[PDB]
RNA sequence: CCAUAGGUUAAUGAGGCGAACCGGGGGAACUGAAACAUCUAAGUACCCCGAGGAAAAGAAAUCAACCGAGAUUCCCCCAG
RNA sequence: UUUUGUAUAAUGGGUCAGCGACUUAUAUUCUGUAGCAAGGUUAACCGAAUAGGGGAGCCGAAGGGAAACCGAGUCUUAACU
RNA sequence: AGGACCGAACCGACUAAUGUUGAAAAAUUAGCGGAUGACUUGUGGCUGGGGGUGAAAGGCCAAUCAAACCGGGAGAUAGCU
RNA sequence: GUUUAUUAAAAACACAGCACUGUGCAAACACGAAAGUGGACGUAUACGGUGUGACGCCUGCCCGGUGCCGGAAGGUUAAUU
RNA sequence: AAUUCCUUGUCGGGUAAGUUCCGACCUGCACGAAUGGCGUAAUGAUGGCCAGGCUGUCUCCACCCGAGACUCAGUGAAAUUGAACUCGCUGUGAAGAUGCAGUGUACCCGCGGCAAGACGGAAAGACCCCGUGAACCUUUACUAUAGCUUGACACUGAACAU
RNA sequence: CUUUAAUGUUUGAUGUUCUAACGUUGACCCGUAAUCCGGGUUGCGGACAGUGUCUGGUGGGUAGUUUGACUGGGGCGGUCU
RNA sequence: GCUUGACUGCGAGCGUGACGGCGCGAGCAGGUGCGAAAGCAGGUCAUAGUGAUCCGGUGGUUCUGAAUGGAAGGGCCAUC
């Protein structure tokens, strides 16, 4: 699995 | 609309009638018309009464 | 805005031009008011329509001091 | 449980209603009520579990008669 | 299985000798008052199902 | 024998035609959907008895 | 106080397992309705009890219609 | 593949081989075809049994009307040219 | 005497670096806090899923938690790709 | 002291203290179709709930609204008859 | 001011220079008294600010010691990948080109390096919108319901007083 | 007829005096090596309480759902015949 | 001034709508009104003043009436 990474934007 | 609806029953017993409207504010007086009867195939005074 | 309102178009006009043959009863012109006026063998209704009382063709003519225009039936 | 030990009446099961009909399950249990009963030939009184419709049907038809039957089903007193 | 007729459209139409199906005019309810009597003496008779609702009517109706 | 090439007229659709209901699996409206109206089986009244 | 409850023996019987079918006690929701409450799904899934090789039902307080039929069960129609 | 529009710097695929998606049942309509024909055809079931029997039924030859009713007419209406 | 002080074991996990297809699916190194107590730990036991437990963060309940996992309804549904 | 095991240890939570309120013990309350159990083998100097949060100085005005408590004359009003 | 939008409010202190900090002002956009107010020693891996000490934090890096990186021998992955004979520029073009047009440049092939581009790799986008999607949660949304409460009847009988 | 007063006729409303249903998580005895249960004795309460059916009220305590579209993205505004 | 044609049954033939539908209509039948009559009148100069179906209510109706006679209920007409 993994942990949905949080480099996204807004 | 403030107007209320009215039947117009034939005088001879038949039991047919006529639909109409009449201004409440004024003309108190029964309605009374001479209108074609088809039960009696004849014109005859038809008068005022209530929808109901 | 407070606009922006319109009715559904009622298609009025000329239905049967000059020298089309018709039957009786049907309507030639629907307008407004009279801009046509019934002519020979030629009705009117009661919203001004005016529709053919016989069968023949369709003549329009202009007589009369108002130079108005007429619709007439040529019922051969 | 909610048994009658005379007429057998048992929770039954039924809908709720509503005025739009809407229908939830719900129980119905007998009007159950623990009751001393005096038996004459025994000179004794015997409790017992019983509906409130049973307990018409003991004076129609007898504490005697009644107890007869239960016997034919086979309990304990 | 046995296809189902819709009972709703099997109330309000019916068969004619050359396949075609009839039914009674709409707006003569409860509104009928204000509508005049010419209006009301036309929508009293029974009509005929237009051409292009033909095609849903067979398919509502497969038995009959 | 449909979606079976290009050659045999009925290939990467199935006669199906793009994306609707049609298309899809066990897609398609009832019968007499109007789009959304009450079809014409339901706009007219009810009329008669049976005898 | 008799008794009764209770107690001790002795005889029998039952215990558990097992596919589906059967009867009974309980009993959904997703879904469909292009939403969603009535409704549908469905007395289905599932749980519980009991039985048999089948089970259940069964010998009219039944239907018919002024003529009559004559327990129950099952099949094809009647009929979408 | 999806689009008004993709060399597109839009999606898909490292490659090969194998497998992998419009079927089935019932009912209904239409077309084609075959048979019979104002008739056509049986179902369950029986049956040495794909035969034969079984026409129980079903469709069609008459419709109109809400219906009672009438009928090559019928309904509408007091009545319809 | 003390939920007292400094400080090992023990326990915690504040900062930084490394590592980030790890030595390790959360650690290591150097520091850091508590360290006789509301401490810590062993072995058993009890509380079960709309429920538990929670000095309370929607936290935790077998690497899974704004409703665990397994099987069933079930080929749920998917006007979407 | 506690906390988001695995990006947040904090001013968050807890906290002693304070106040309100419920609760007379077959207590209130809670877990349980029920029995029962916890509360508690306790008894208002007790227990539960709520808010505030050592200590110091203090905590003013509004009961209309919404709740809660008390009253019951009148108005209205279910099953039942 | 964890509360002040205007706003870096105004004044004072600190600095060479202070939108932060400290002290006041009150003009409280939009503090306020147990959803507590104001103070408060001690405590705090608590937040902000200042000073001394201290230093490669920096001016501005230099050298050195180890472990890798590099070479040899042995063992021997991974994510990715339509196919490639895989240059620059300008222009064009599903509108930011290694692949089109024009033009320029370029012998064939490794090794050590740097990451500008290949809209590089990772993961059917979490933001936005949509579906007559899902779920939790809130309430004077709707419809119910457990529970609580009211009365009638039953379990449940007999005197007396108003 | 009104104001009514007395008088005759009927359901109820409380209060009380009861016990015999019912209650006793009062005492005592037995089952019995037993803080369960049952039976007995007695006391207290008592036609209540409590429970069943029916019924009014209350009820995010717990459920099942709804909560529109158009729109120079959406929301807001506006609009819908 | 006099009146109720703001008539009842119908309707050749047209118009406009995908449809549901909406609109126009001479003429015909029966009975009217105004005119001496020819004739005109099936509301208003015209084009807005509006809401389908289901369900329920009212009046009328020899249409129906689950054995038969009724009735309930349903149908039709008028209408909410
Ligand atoms: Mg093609
Ligand atoms: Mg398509
Ligand atoms: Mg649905
Ligand atoms: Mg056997
Ligand atoms: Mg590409
Ligand atoms: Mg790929
Ligand atoms: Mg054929
Ligand atoms: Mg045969
Ligand atoms: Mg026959
Ligand atoms: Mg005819
Ligand atoms: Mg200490
Ligand atoms: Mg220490
Ligand atoms: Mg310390
Ligand atoms: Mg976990
Ligand atoms: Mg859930
Ligand atoms: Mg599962
Ligand atoms: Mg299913
Ligand atoms: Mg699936
Ligand atoms: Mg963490
Ligand atoms: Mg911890
Ligand atoms: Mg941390
Ligand atoms: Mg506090
Ligand atoms: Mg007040
Ligand atoms: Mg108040
Ligand atoms: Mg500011
Ligand atoms: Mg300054
Ligand atoms: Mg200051
Ligand atoms: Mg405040
Ligand atoms: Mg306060
Ligand atoms: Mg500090
Ligand atoms: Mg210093
Ligand atoms: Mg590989
Ligand atoms: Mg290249
Ligand atoms: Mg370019
Ligand atoms: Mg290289
Ligand atoms: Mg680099
Ligand atoms: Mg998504
Ligand atoms: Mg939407
Ligand atoms: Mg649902
Ligand atoms: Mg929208
Ligand atoms: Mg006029």
């Amino acid at each position: 699995a993994a942990a949905v990474r949080n480099a996204r934007w807004a | 609309g403030i107007r209320e609806k009215i039947k117009l029953v034939s005088s001879a017993g038949t039991g047919h009638f006529y639909t109409t409207t009449k201004n409440k504010r004024t003309k108190p007086e029964k309605l009374e018309l001479k209108k074609f009867d088809p039960v009696v195939r004849q014109h005859v005074i038809y008068k005022e009464a209530k929808i109901k | 805005t407070r606009n922006g309102r319109d009715s559904e178009a009622k298609r009025l006009g000329v239905k049967r031009f000059g020298g089309e043959s018709v039957l009786a009863g049907s309507i030639i012109v629907r307008q407004r008011g009279t801009k046509f006026h019934a002519g020979a063998n030629v009705g009117c209704g009661r919203d001004h329509t005016l529709f053919a009382k016989a069968d023949g063709k369709v003549k329009f003519e202009v007589k009369g001091p108002k130079n108005r225009k007429f619709i007439s039936i040529e019922a051969e | 449980s909610r048994v009658c030990q005379v007429t057998g009446k048992r929770p039954v099961t039924g809908n709720n209603r509503s005025h739009a009909l809407n229908a939830t399950k719900r129980r119905f249990l007998p009007n159950l009520h623990s009751h001393r009963f005096w038996v004459e030939s025994e000179k004794r009184f015997v409790t017992l579990r019983v509906s409130a419709k049973g307990m018409r049907v003991i004076d129609k038809k007898g504490i005697d008669t009644v107890l007869a039957e239960l016997r034919a089903r086979g309990e304990k007193y | 299985p046995k296809i189902k007729t819709v009972r709703g459209a099997a109330k309000r139409f019916k068969k004619t000798g050359k396949g075609g199906f009839k039914h009674k005019h709409a707006n003569l309810r409860h509104i009928l008052t204000k509508k005049a009597t010419k209006r009301k003496r036309h929508l009293r008779p029974k009509a005929m199902v237009s051409k292009g609702d033909l095609g849903l009517v067979i398919a509502c109706l497969p038995y009959a | 024998r449909l979606g079976r090439g290009i050659g045999s007229g009925l290939g990467k659709t199935g006669g199906r035609g793009h994306k609707g209901q049609k298309s899809r699996s066990g897609g398609g409206v009832r019968r007499g959907f109007e789009g959304g109206q009450m079809p014409l089986y339901r706009r007219l009244p009810k009329f008669g008895f049976t005898s």
